[PDB]
């Protein structure tokens, strides 16, 4: 005689004209298995912001935390701490796109808070230690006396990296609360660069309270190379940058949204339900996925018939 | 089929063919070898960076979202359930070669279920029909 | 006794990986081509439908321009002859499109009256409503009072349990001199606030073409009001300033469609341009332009399969 | 078997034609689940396509041309092949199906007929009406009739 | 019938005076079709760009990115697959062809000759007798007795 | 003898089973191979600027040279001559696909240099023969500075695409120096557009040697509309424009190769490809009906048997 093979086989497999055929030996191809945890991404962590977001953490927020690397962000899905002080930034979302993955980061103090002796601000929407502050990294510059100067400062970019600097110009509720500020009504803000030419002006005008804030604050970003010069002048209602931050730029990823926290492993493929091994061609995790992965399919078995029909 | 056969995916009157044994083993693995191999796999970053006032470039980047899972969805099923037709159909001619190869081997010594009733014929003579050196006119008058 | 196959009556073809043209006892088409040529529902939800008027003109009061509470899909045709009855721009008007694309709820509400405005009101004659000029009916536009037009401080709260859109409006008048003559002050602002929003307009004073016989422009903006904020108006003189709003419940997205057809009481899960599609096919070679859980949109005449043997 | 049988399974000279219902209701059974599979398997997630962007975004509107007529591509380009490799599965499947009938007939009866060349046995005895039942059934006794032939 | 002959190239006949293109055509005209649909049923092809995206716009670049690395991905992952799919689909047409011709042999001539592919016929054929058994008109009731006789000795 | 046949063959196939399958004959569908040079696109030549921008070949850059229809338009990786004097063009990569294909082009006069008549200025950023130049088809309005009021009908057939600036001083110094007027405007009117630019005096960085800007718009003027213009002082104005008439789209592409007398389906900034195969792996960024790309090496099809 001449026969074939059979054993104890219990897995089914589905085929292009029968359905639920059983065979002997059956193997899946579509990876289900996620070990729920944040991993690094082909030997680099992520940098992690468990309750800010990346503007609370760029900025000197007082309710917010210096890795010099990472390969992705990762910012739970709304960070409890983003501007203290209520307003918005300019660009803000290819700002986070550009910082979504750095090679080299290091905060660099460009202008002194003491070089800036106009006066500063503090604000009591940011707290700092019981007593109201402002962010660290940005003073607000104030009139100072009698009158409200006008302010003259230029930085050159002397390191060997691209550095990157950031702003802002505050509006006031009123346009009598400004003169308190800023003794002169008309007011502005210009920013030179060889690319950058800006000019900002206060937009007065009546707001709800936010943080018990009527007032906005609205930054600004450019990235400044490594021989040229940034020029600010104000007349007042000027936020000007005390730190900066020397940037290596060397590939692209996204800001991952997961309330996970972070484990000690490494992986290829990273997902906001948690990191994934697999070598398979298929997965059915989730959408949202950072680094090489299999493609992404709505299916739940994909299993081929690798023994003979039992 | 037979199920205490262990030795391999023969019967006398059990010794599973390792020759074809050998060549189903070894080619089965290689199409599974080639479905996984064969994707191409780089980096790519999913994030969904769009604020709610660029919502239409946020649609268009679901319509390449949702049409890719459509596209590799269907593939990877239809792929499946294709191969493992052309494989449970590869094992049915792996029994008719295989008995074509014996039926063919010794011609008028036996008669033709899969099986043959031989001249009687013991272990060495049965073993020679494994190894495809079966020796026809030794029993041919019989 | 013999052994063979089938053969009947047939002549329906197919096509082999490696034969053509042959003969098969039975076929069968998986390729969709029929259509109802009419706009029909989404899973049972009515699609707003504009004649000869546009979005913009709808939202606005534009007098050529007529209410529904729930729909899947918008069609407006393809050139609306009703769009801004005086001419100008609409701020992120692209992106207010897709907004109410698909809306469940849909309730318009006056929150600041035309009276409580006055303390008078334009029009112009780009915007006649029956042969006498008139304006919007949503927008009101606000001229100097008694030769005279001082700030203007009127802001809404919103009290209600959904989001609602509000509309407004600047007027960029034609030269210099014609602002004097609509609004006293030469500089003007218009300062608009939420908890969200912080703009300030200023008139753009520049000489253009007539367009509908008017060369003046009036640009209009928009934001969401959230339930419990409030939006506050304060304005030099050049207001065109909110009479209506709009309650709005987002629990889905669509697109905007560009057909000339009208309704027909039909239902449908796929929708066409050119009439909506009753498809269990995966596939179909109708347009490109689909709305709907639809078929895969594909480039042929004909997918049929082989249902029969090889007929001779 | 060069000619098709036009007027109709199995064909005996003793003469009418009686198909085979175990065999045919398997395979029509097999083929239902092929179309059905091509067609469930499809999955349909509601999209809307319409073109929304203005006169200063044609760049993002010609990246929605890419996609659009990318998977144009994709879906016809598969669509098309799917016919011709499905096709040629069951013109193949059918001549498959011949020969694995003709073989459990050709084993079933082993020296008792004698294969022609059309497909047909010549029986070396004589089998009325209720002799071929056990051709069909598959009940057939070959010891029987075997020094007969 | 192990590895094939090479002198062939236009059957082998074996006779003491000496010593197949219709089922070739078929599988000529067969396997080219086969080639001719891969490259013309994906005819429909339309206009391509580059990119046009300047350094502040670096998400819609990374959106133009994820749809045609996906696109590579999925057309790279079919042909390679249709490659091997329709390479062991043609190889295995050759054996499926081999065993049709040599049963048609061996459904033409049953006891005239006994049976690795080849025939000796028990009784004589000559050049002109093999013109039956490549032409499908073979007279088996001819060389009936003669194969008869000679196969009792 | 029944068999089958057999030659000395080399070619190789893969099998989804088995992987070196000595074969007969073998067909290949996959294009590797290119012609290493620009070509037509359909039979249209392609716009291709040598050292130029697409700016400063719109715009007259003196070091650039002065093709009515072409298919898509090539500059090289990093041009040299983008903008004499430092500045922006607003929706430039829109004004750069715009232009990519186009069906007709003309280069007119609409209001001359003589009808500025304030004085015309020049800088030393934008050398020609070796006396400072500005911009061809561009006029740069200097001073007392008077108000300049002039508007250009669309007389001609085709749309008519405008080009205008504005100049940003360094310091308040540099515009009293040139425009006398310390606020400044410029109004720019359409019967689809309408804006006022105000000049932005800030203190810049050196490019060119100018700490100054100059800020470039566009529209696109309908057949029969009117664009008016009105200044205070910080006008660059146009004197010359382009016909445009629109049929099709293209992009902009970015190789170092120069123009054959060629013509060809599929362009490639390697070289053009002339292929009905239906895969390529040369390069991605593609214009025209191409192949589709392919990250492989081998896609040979098996046309015969296997071989001993
Ligand atoms: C930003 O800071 C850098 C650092 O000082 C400035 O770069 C420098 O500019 C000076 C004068 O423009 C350059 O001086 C020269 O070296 C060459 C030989 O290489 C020599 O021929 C000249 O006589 C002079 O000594 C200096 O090289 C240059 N440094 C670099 C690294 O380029 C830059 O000017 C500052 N940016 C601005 C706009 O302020
Ligand atoms: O003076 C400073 C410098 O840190 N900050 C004052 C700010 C600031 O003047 C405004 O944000 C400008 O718009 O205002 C504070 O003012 C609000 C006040 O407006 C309000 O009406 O009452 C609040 C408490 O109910 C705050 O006082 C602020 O904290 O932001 C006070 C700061 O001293
Ligand atoms: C908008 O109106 C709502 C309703 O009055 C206001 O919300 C309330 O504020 C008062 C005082 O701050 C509280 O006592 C109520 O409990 C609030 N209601 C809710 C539901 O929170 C709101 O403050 C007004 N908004 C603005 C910007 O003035
Ligand atoms: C632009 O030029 C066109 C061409 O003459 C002008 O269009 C004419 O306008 C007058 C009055 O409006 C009509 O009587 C003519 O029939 C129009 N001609 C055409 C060809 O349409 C147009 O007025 C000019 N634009 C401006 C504002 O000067
Ligand atoms: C097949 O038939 C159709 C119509 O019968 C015809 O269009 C086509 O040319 C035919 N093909 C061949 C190869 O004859
Ligand atoms: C097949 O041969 C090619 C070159 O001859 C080689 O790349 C490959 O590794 C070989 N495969 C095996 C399994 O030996």
């Amino acid at each position: 005689c001449i026969g074939y093979h059979a054993n104890n086989s219990t897995e089914q497999v589905d085929t292009i004209m029968e359905k639920n055929v059983t065979v002997t030996h059956a193997q899946d191809i579509l990876e289900k298995k996620h070990n729920g945890k944040l991993c690094d991404l082909d030997g680099v962590k992520p940098l992690i912001l468990r309750d800010c977001s990346v503007a609370g953490w760029l900025l000197g927020n007082p309710m917010c935390d210096n890795v010099p690397e990472w390969s992705y962000i990762v910012e739970k899905a709304n960070p409890v701490n983003d501007l203290c002080y209520p307003g918005d930034f300019n660009d803000y979302e290819e700002l986070k796109h550009l910082l979504s993955r750095i090679n080299h980061f290091e905060k660099i103090q460009i202008i002194p808070k003491s070089s800036w002796s106009a006066s500063l601000g503090v604000s009591s929407a940011c707290p700092y230690q019981g007593k109201s502050s402002f962010f660290r990294n940005v003073v607000w510059l104030i009139k100072k006396n009698s009158t409200a100067p006008t302010i003259k400062r230029s930085y050159n970019n002397t390191n060997q990296e691209d550095l990157l600097v950031l702003w802002g110009i505050h509006h006031p509720n009123d346009a009598a609360e400004q003169t308190k500020l800023y003794q002169n009504p008309t007011t502005y803000i210009s920013v030179g660069t060889s690319t950058l030419n800006q000019r900002l002006v206060p937009r007065i005008a009546t707001r709800s309270k936010v943080n018990g804030q009527s007032g906005r604050m609205e930054f600004f970003w450019t990235i400044l190379k490594p021989n040229d010069a940034i020029n600010f002048e104000s007349n007042g209602n000027f936020i000007a940058p005390e730190y900066a931050y020397k940037i290596v730029k060397k590939g692209d990823s996204t800001i991952m949204k997961s309330e996970l926290e972070y484990g000690n492993c490494n992986t290829k493929c990273q997902t906001p339900m948690g990191a994934i091994n697999s070598s398979m061609p298929f997965h059915n995790i989730h959408p949202l996925t950072i680094g090489e992965c299999p493609k992404y399919v709505k299916s739940n078995r994909l299993v081929l018939a690798t023994g003979l029909r039992n | 089929g037979w199920q205490g056969m262990v030795d391999g995916w023969y019967h006398h009157s059990y010794a599973a063919d390792k020759e074809s044994t050998q060549k189903a083993i070894d080619g089965v693995t290689n199409k599974v070898n080639s479905i996984i191999d064969k994707m191409n796999t780089q980096f790519e970053a999913v994030g969904r960076e769009f604020n709610n006032l660029e919502r239409r470039i946020e649609n268009l980047n679901k319509k390449m979202e949702d049409g890719f899972l459509d596209v590799w969805t269907y593939n990877a099923e239809l792929l499946v359930l294709m191969e493992n037709e052309r494989t449970l159909d590869f094992h049915d001619s792996n029994v008719k070669n295989l008995y074509d190869k014996v039926r063919l081997q010794l011609r008028d010594n036996a008669k033709e279920n899969g099986c043959f009733e031989f001249h009687k014929c013991d272990n060495e003579c049965m073993e020679s029909v494994r190894n495809g050196t079966y020796d026809y006119p030794q029993y041919s008058e019989e």
